[PDB]
């Protein structure tokens, strides 16, 4: 199972780069939103 | 030394090192423009300039260049 | 220092209405592109809009960098030139300027020292006198 890894790391490497992205875009509209209160 | 733009599109230069301390930064372009710092915005690649972490761990090179902005306000 | 013409384009001056209309009651703020000349004809090519927490009698640009992101966007067609001046809104109030504008409008004349404000009043602008 070593091709496992070779992988499954990359997934990984990639879901980081999904998780980040939708962290901002929230933080994006949770500043707008006291801008606007 | 450093660069600094506008957002008019002018330049200004400044005569500094890795050892600045953005409150005596902010005084600079009052040494030049005249502006209180309190109408200042300065940016690095989207970065604001955070007064706090001081530029040591900014990596502001020789040469770099920065863009300033001025605050907006009416009424 | 008169007889300074101001010349506008018709594409600047609709997108200055249109979102200095929509945010009504609530004030609104943008920003100018052009060029200075010599002295005479401080000319406006086109405007935009930076980002702000609108009232009634007041408002700011929350966003510093919305301004500084996106004329580094617009070079790639560079449709435009750089920055001449600064819009306001005083909707249905007459067309002035106050205490607040002047601090902000004094640095940019120290900054460049032919800049512009420019007021508007759409509510009693209409079909026929405007007022800007």
């Amino acid at each position: 199972l070593d091709n496992e890894i070779r992988i499954f790391r990359s997934e990984l490497q990639r879901l980081s780069h999904e998780n980040n992205v939708m962290l901002e875009k929230i933080k994006d509209n949770k500043e707008k939103i006291k801008n606007n209160r | 030394q450093i660069f600094v733009k506008t957002l008019t599109g002018k330049t200004i230069t400044l005569e500094v090192e890795s050892s600045d301390t953005i409150d005596n930064v902010k005084s600079k372009i009052q040494d030049k423009e005249g502006i209180p710092p309190d109408q200042q915005r300065l940016i690095f690649a989207g970065k604001q300039l955070e007064d706090g972490r001081t530029l040591s761990d900014y990596n502001i090179q020789k040469e770099s260049t920065l863009h300033l902005v001025l605050r907006l306000r009416g009424g | 220092d008169t007889k300074e013409t101001v010349y506008i384009s018709s594409i600047a001056l609709l997108k200055m209405l249109k979102h200095g209309r929509a945010g009504v009651p609530m004030e609104v703020m943008g920003l100018m592109l052009g060029e200075f000349v010599d002295d005479y004809t401080v000319n406006v090519v086109d405007v935009f809009a930076m980002p702000q927490s609108g009232t009634g009698v007041s408002v700011e640009a929350v966003d510093d960098v919305f301004q500084a992101k996106m004329m580094d966007m617009l070079k790639q067609t560079g449709r435009d030139q750089m920055v001449v001046g600064w819009y306001h809104s005083h909707p249905g109030f007459g067309c002035w300027l106050s205490s607040v504008d002047v601090n902000t409008q004094k640095s940019f004349e120290q900054l460049n020292s032919r800049a512009v404000a420019v007021v508007v009043d759409p509510i009693q602008s209409v079909k026929g006198k405007v007022v800007i």
